[PDB]
């Protein structure tokens, strides 16, 4: 009933720049004279971690880089010295009305210099091959930005269906992404073609990087 | 030294009930509100309820009023959240946290009438690579397992740098996952590399040594 | 006729003087002198003082004219009664909300639940405020003026303050500063409020 | 003979009831409700209550036998008097030590000098302790329960607490923690003591 | 922003009286005890007294009871410590401090029937050194001045590293002091080097340019 | 009457080692249930700086390297991580009885590796020479330890009288000392001798370092 809609769709800043999040109350959430707005930081694979419990005066054990401000139906979380090791999701909780609802969630992305994707091609394993199927894998490591399209090439023609992509979260060590593309195929059609190719077209350069192999080459 | 431990992952069928534990350590069990949070369908957070370990005093929300109940055992210092009439929307990560600072590990709940399937683990090495710069990638692929989650490590966690465990993706009611490590040519194949895949739901722990073909 | 009225009226005067002396000896040198069993006697003395003034008002309007000027003495009594009555209902509402049994305290209707080591201790506060202070002072915790016994700097990180109507707030310990020896200056800031 | 004793004795009873009502309306809903001019009326009401019980005791031993059982009523009076007398001399000693004029307060004989912005404000404490707490609570400084007016986090780093016999201690502000808005939890720790 | 400024150095004759100021800034003058401390004959610390700026309330010690008195002027927010019947043992550094954390600059008092003498400043350079490694020392000597203290700087304080101002020593009722700086051969004599000697008691400020002989 | 006699005569420790000071009360200084012992740090040329005001719980703005302990008539100030920039004098004050007396004072010296003294010789200036007198100066820079003896040599014989030495305090940048030796002489005897020599015998080596000059050499 007091649904709060923070409206940073996606925030991407580099080192040192400000990061502002703008959680908004619903109607009149200022009960008992002040706002008990809570801010939570949640890294992927980890439970949310509290930073500020009442609109300001962040808890002990958290660096002073996090600050809270606002009142009425407008609240702001500010991180002036955006450092290397903070690329988690930020949530806002009210802790004031009948439901303790949370915010919509804002993803924080650390901007960094563009890098070329390290490309590696894995043919299907022999143990999996004798099992009845096959899966050729293409790994992209340490690339930026996240947007990238990888295509698979079979005997002179690219194929779209049967391709699954997995994106990793932004790493807390180099602020670069990794991608895993997998092309699965039954053993009936695996030996009907020879050349297997993985090509990536990234913004880091104008040259589409290509890695290929052959069935009989192994 | 507040520590909270939940009852690992879970897998239930639609229409059944389940129990989630919140074993506590490092403080007197009575005194904290012991709030509960549910997160599912991405990164959506919402509140479940709170129970006073001293003497009852349960406080829920109308969304979860009657869907779940909380019970407290003061002897074991553990919470005993009970879930009734589960449905596909109840597949969620449940956290039990005391004072909005000490959160729990998180219990993953999957509500589906599927079948538990042991994972298929395959090592993947650059056979006949013909290119051996001192940065070579090798991987371990886990295919066709259920349910979530699985843990994939390398050499019993000895190697922590240059690891990449890609998120699982669903296909034909089976999750697939991959792990990748890039190590210099001074390592491969001089030192042993082995991928360890553990799935507690199937109670399996497989170890696969990667070898050039 | 003078004799019996005499005996009764200086008996009333002497019992009034005795309760005055009780109040004086209670407040002069035992105002906050480790109120462990003395806070309860304070509360019950106020509780029995309510009917003392009620009886004075009702007896001031039975032995004089009741229409010209004495009729105030009963009209002034009834309001006290309703105040007294209001007292009960307020406490009753509090006793409906919680089960601490520390209600029916004449000072205020506000409860302070401190889960000190062992079980939870309930004390009557005076008003609900954002910031609550605590001191140690040679291993004797005192939160908002109530001596709660032996304690050290490793305090309890949370305590509850519940009102009667629609308030049940929580307070979290923060910025625990230590003073020479074992004395401390722990804080409590309100962070969550639960209605109904 | 019944008529005049009657009039006098229910007049005494009604004035006693009126002072009871004054105490009740003072304590019930105005116990600490921003005591700016009400703390003074509390002090003077206690000061005039001392002779009220003194008069009750002296009048309980003039209209009855004074040797068998009524002689207590005067023997119980005299001790109160000496206590009363002791009161004055204690205050006199305090009024000899300082010139605050905030002495002659029935609660205790201890002075708290807070040099807030402007001049120094003197308040009566209850006991001298190592640690003294302070809160802001939306720009309203309250040290040891006394509302001292508008203030912010940028407090005064020092304040004095003087007793009567051989004590004049100083307190220095330390670990000034800030709460949401402008509320604060400033501390005062005793560091210097001056005898005589 | 508590700041305390004293009335510089002083020089008096035995049998006279003097005044020491403690001008305050950054806070309301009334409220602090304004304690006084005397240090002399090496590093010996002892207490003088305290005065309440609000309304008198002076508290001294029997050692200094009657030797010195404190007066307070609330308008200028300054203390006015007064010293009577000074003697050679009263040559001391006096500090006025409020709350045992904000100390003053310190007033140096010399009680002697001597004569104020302007300093004799002499530059000293390695003339005909015959050894010019890139670490060469040059100095400025102040001889025959009274009373203490003097300030010797180099090029108006531009050079702060490699400076050494040796403590003054008494001889024939005259203090002597030296200053020394070691700079590489890439500096001497390419950049101007000048020693500045300031003695406020004699109200003199001399500047001497050092030159090879 | 409550004279306190701390008994570290002189303390010399290196980096990281503990530094303990042992101020002692006189008879029974524990008034009002605890000890209000104050610790002051005074650098040369600067007013004393407070570190601890009541026996422990040092004031804000001071690094936590300073700790206080003790009771009754035994008090201790401990500095476990003795860093580079602290070589001042430590004093203890009672703030408890009629006089607010201070301690005897303990000098803190930072121990460091021994170094050779940089030796420099200055002949008397021409401006001072024509004034009626002369003064030959010998500077020692960046030497350790403090104990050292410098001698002046006139035409084949050392001279003791007329020599004044000035020692600088331990520097807060390299923990090394400096010395200035001055030999003053009237102009009557300055031209009666030719060779002026300054020699230093330091513990840094077994070779007495010698720097000399001649009157006619200039």
């Amino acid at each position: 009933d007091i649904v709060m809609t923070q409206s940073p769709a996606s925030l991407a800043v580099s080192l040192g720049q400000r990061a502002t999040i703008s959680c908004k109350a619903s109607q009149s959430i200022d009960y008992d004279g002040d706002n008990y707005m809570n801010w939570y930081q949640q890294k992927p694979g980890q439970p949310p971690k509290l930073l500020i419990y009442t609109t300001s005066n962040l808890e002990s054990g958290i660096p002073a880089r996090f600050s809270g401000s606002g009142s009425g139906t407008d609240f702001t979380l500010n991180i002036h010295p955006v450092e290397e090791g903070d690329a988690a999701t930020y949530y806002c909780q009210q802790n004031n009305e009948d439901p303790y609802t949370f915010g919509g969630g804002t993803k924080l992305e650390i901007k960094r210099a563009d890098a070329a994707p390290t490309v590696s091609i894995f043919p299907p394993s022999s143990e999996q091959l004798t099992s009845g199927g096959a899966s050729v894998v293409c790994f992209l490591n340490n690339f930026y930005p996240k947007d990238i399209n990888v295509k698979w090439k079979i005997d002179g023609s690219e194929r779209q269906n049967g391709v699954l992509n997995s994106w990793t979260d932004q790493d807390s060590k180099d602020s670069t992404y990794s991608m895993s593309s997998t092309l699965t195929l039954t053993k009936d059609e695996y030996e009907r073609h020879n050349s297997y190719t993985c090509e990536a077209t990234h913004k880091t350069s104008t040259s589409p990087i290509v890695k290929s192999f052959n069935r009989n080459e192994c | 030294e507040v520590q909270l431990q939940q009852s690992g992952p879970e897998l239930v069928k639609p229409g059944a009930s389940m129990k989630i534990s919140c074993k506590t350590s490092g403080y007197s069990f009575t005194g904290y509100t012991m709030n509960w949070v549910k997160q599912s369908h991405g990164k959506n957070l919402e509140w479940i309820g709170l129970i006073n370990p001293y003497n009852g005093d349960t406080s829920y929300n109308q969304k979860f009023k009657g869907k779940a109940t909380l019970t407290v055992d003061k002897s074991s210092s553990t919470a005993y959240m009970e879930l009734l009439s589960l449905t596909s929307e109840d597949s969620a990560v449940y956290y039990c946290e005391v004072i909005n600072t000490y959160w729990g590990q998180g219990t993953l709940v999957t509500v589906s009438a599927a079948k538990t399937t042991p994972p298929s683990v395959y090592p993947l090495a650059p056979g006949s690579a013909a290119q051996t710069n001192s940065m070579v990638t090798l991987g371990c692929l886990v295919k066709g397992y259920f349910p979530e989650p699985v843990t994939v490590t390398w050499n019993s966690g000895s190697l922590s740098s240059g690891v990449h465990t890609f998120p699982a993706v669903l296909q034909s009611d089976l999750y697939t996952l991959s792990s990748s490590v890039t190590v210099p040519s001074s390592t491969w194949p001089s030192e042993t590399v082995t991928c360890n895949v553990a799935h507690p739901a199937s109670s399996t722990k497989v170890d696969k040594k990667i070898v050039p073909r | 006729t003078v004799e019996e009225l005499k005996k009764l009226l200086e008996q009333w005067n002497l019992v009034i003087g005795f309760l005055f002396l009780t109040w004086i000896c209670l407040l002069q040198f035992a105002y906050a002198n480790r109120n462990r069993f003395l806070y309860i006697i304070k509360l019950i003395f106020l509780w029995l003082l309510w009917p003392v003034t009620l009886a004075c008002f009702v007896l001031a309007a039975v032995y004089r004219i009741n229409w010209i000027t004495g009729g105030i003495a009963i009209a002034m009594a009834c309001l006290v009664g309703l105040m007294w009555l209001s007292y009960f209902i307020a406490s009753f509402r509090l006793f409906a909300r919680t089960r601490s049994m520390w209600s029916f305290n004449p000072e205020t209707n506000i409860l302070l639940n401190v889960p000190l080591h062992g079980t939870i201790l309930t004390r009557p506060l005076l008003e609900s405020e954002l910031v609550i202070g605590a001191v140690i002072l040679r291993g004797h915790l005192r939160i908002a003026g109530h001596h709660l016994g032996r304690c050290d700097i490793k305090d309890l990180p949370k305590e509850i303050t519940v009102a009667t109507s629609r308030t049940l707030s929580y307070y979290k310990l923060g910025a625990s500063q230590r003073v020479a020896g074992d004395s401390g200056f722990a804080a409590y800031s309100r962070y969550r409020i639960g209605n109904y």
